[PDB]
């Protein structure tokens, strides 16, 4: 509740606790570089990518227009007005207008065991296509924060995993 | 389907009917609607055979008890707002203002004393009923000043602004183990069907 | 699990633990069963140690509270219902019949006039009282007649069908700035235990 | 979240923001927490601008309309409860102590009588209000015994304990088709701003 009240982003690992602010993570500089379809890279390679076009199955939660009720001021209002109503209980106007951040997830890809990859991180990503003419994907943003990572060790290779996505 | 309590206003009370209905827009969701198109409501009574009118403009609480459906509203009762600068309450029992200045009389046990959170006071359409901590009970009439009640000390007054009337069919006693007061501005009538008695120790007419 | 709100009809009023329950039977799900198991209901009070009485026969609305368990109901108020034809609140404040007639009297300041879906009137045991939008007040007995209250344009009047009494043990004081009026249709007496004062500009005693 | 009815006992009454509202414990979820930490609540009033005070120690029923938080509760109504071996209502009412006396005055049309399970009883800050099944209505001072109302048999009866007051400007009438019996303990006077006219039959002045 207080993250969405202050409007951050919260996960706790490798013993702090982290609350980071959603409008100062969109101008972050990114840190590493992964590439695909480039064997002359200086960076990284990913080797399997999964490109996620529904950004509207996120979105149709966030869809609405909040309301309250305050002894003292009446019917408190926030947000758009094409969208349909919605009741909190909360009457706080900063607490009202950061109720609908979040970060839409975009893409998940599959790397060959990176211990570095922590939530919070900003990427730079590079992806070419491997037929026709040597096109790149406009499709994929240049910068993106990790939401989630999973590391796999089994008796012969380490893997890692992690969901990319992009501030509202 | 809205299952808890929501806050509405009172649209009009003239049901086309006749079963004792009212009018009600709830705060919010029924925004935008032409007053023809709003549902009719019900209430909940305090006691059998009672009924309180409603005026336009009033807050109340509505629910909804069909399962849910809003065709058929419920009111509960009244609510309490503050969006004016100061609640909705009579100023007597919050202190947010200056309330009833009664008129001064000569005589007049002393009026009930008022204090802020600590009293029953209802005013509604030109009545008020006051029922103070102290023990004491008053009703009062606020276009003229008529009233009747008791003090927190234990004295009755009864003043009337403008005529007054006691009558009673069958025998009257009138007792004051003190001294008993008659007087009149006018003319002093006393009239009796038969016999009259006057005893007292000493008897004295003057000018 | 029963969560919302229900119809019910009070059925008995003697409890025979003594904690002052009553017995109800929810219309549509109790049907059936025999007086003798349906559950005792507990109620919500409108002040602190005050006890508003059932009869058999009323119609209420019934929740219960402890988790949606039916042996444990609980009664918040009365309902309204029109299956008869015509509403359940009294007639005046309805315009479906003609109510209360009250007794002429000679003199009498005006009764308060009632208008429909205007006033507050209740009916109960016998007892009636009237709160009308002009501000009149009044308390009257139904089976004699007897009276006390003013009107909305501010007149005194208390009128008893059979004996009065007026007492105070201390000092009295009766004032008027009119005219002062006494009459008996028997015998009138007047008796002090000390000195008495006649005090007028002129006196005449006739036949 | 919470969405049903609870038990909850009023702490205090001061509010420091004014908003007319009380501080309450819910009974059994709210348990160990200092008093200063516990949340403000509201109430449901009954009329438009009508204010029931609170006192510290009062049982009562709490819901929380809004979205099922606990920020901000609601009262309800007061609740009954029997933990002391008795319910919490008025003896009269029940049956199970001896309640209140009155004085007994030489006269006095016959106090109402009270039967149990079958009369309405309040009583709060010194001030008792019967509305019994006979049609009968009384409002009585507890702590000096001063009494308004008329009697189940339809006489009217008004004791004062200390001073009392009639008063009224304007035109003033005293009837009664019996005897009319005017006492004094003290001194009587009998004052006029013009004429005065003793009608009868035959009058006796005797010492």
């Amino acid at each position: 509740e207080i993250a969405r009240d202050t409007g951050s982003m919260c996960w706790a690992s490798r013993g702090m606790i982290n609350f980071k602010s959603m409008e100062k993570m969109a101008n972050a500089a990114p840190s590493l570089t992964y590439e695909s379809a480039n064997p002359n890279t200086s960076g990284f390679t990913i080797s399997q990518f999964n490109i996620l076009n529904a950004d509207y199955e996120y979105q149709r939660r966030h869809n609405y227009r909040m309301a309250s009720y305050d002894m003292t001021k009446g019917v408190v209002y926030s947000g758009n007005q094409e969208d349909p109503i919605k009741f909190t209980s909360n009457p706080d106007p900063t607490a009202l207008a950061n109720y609908n951040k979040f970060i839409l997830p975009r893409l998940d890809m599959l790397v060959e065991g990176n211990a570095a990859l922590t939530p919070g991180t900003t990427l730079k990503i590079v992806v070419h296509n491997t037929a026709g003419d040597g096109e790149l994907d406009e499709s994929i943003p240049d910068k993106m924060i990790v939401m989630s990572v999973t590391h796999f060790e089994d008796r012969f290779r380490f893997v890692s995993r992690a969901q990319l996505g992009v501030v509202n | 389907s809205l299952t808890g309590k929501y806050r509405a206003v009172v649209i009009s009370v003239d049901d086309p009917k006749g079963l004792m209905r009212t009018q009600i827009r709830v705060v919010g969701m029924m925004d935008g609607l032409p007053d023809a198109s709003l549902p009719w409501a019900e209430a909940i009574l305090s006691n059998a055979n009672t009924f309180s009118p409603f005026l336009p403009g009033d807050k109340v609480w509505v629910e909804f008890p069909y399962n849910g459906d809003s065709r058929w509203p419920l009111i509960i009762g009244y609510a309490q707002d503050a969006s004016g600068g100061a609640p909705n309450v009579p100023p007597e029992a919050s202190g947010q203002g200056e309330g009833y200045v009664p008129p001064e009389v000569e005589g007049a046990p002393a009026q009930p004393s008022t204090s802020a959170k600590k009293d029953f006071i209802s005013s509604r359409n030109g009545l008020m009923e006051i029922r103070t901590a102290g023990g004491a009970w008053a009703v009062t009439h606020l276009k003229s000043g008529t009233t009747i009640g008791f003090n927190e000390a234990g004295e009755l007054y009864a003043i009337s602004q403008g005529p007054a009337f006691i009558s009673s069919a069958g025998n009257l006693d009138i007792k004051s183990g003190a001294d008993v007061a008659l007087k009149a501005g006018g003319s002093m009538a006393i009239e009796a069907s038969g016999n009259l008695s006057i005893k007292a120790a000493q008897v004295s007419v003057d000018k």
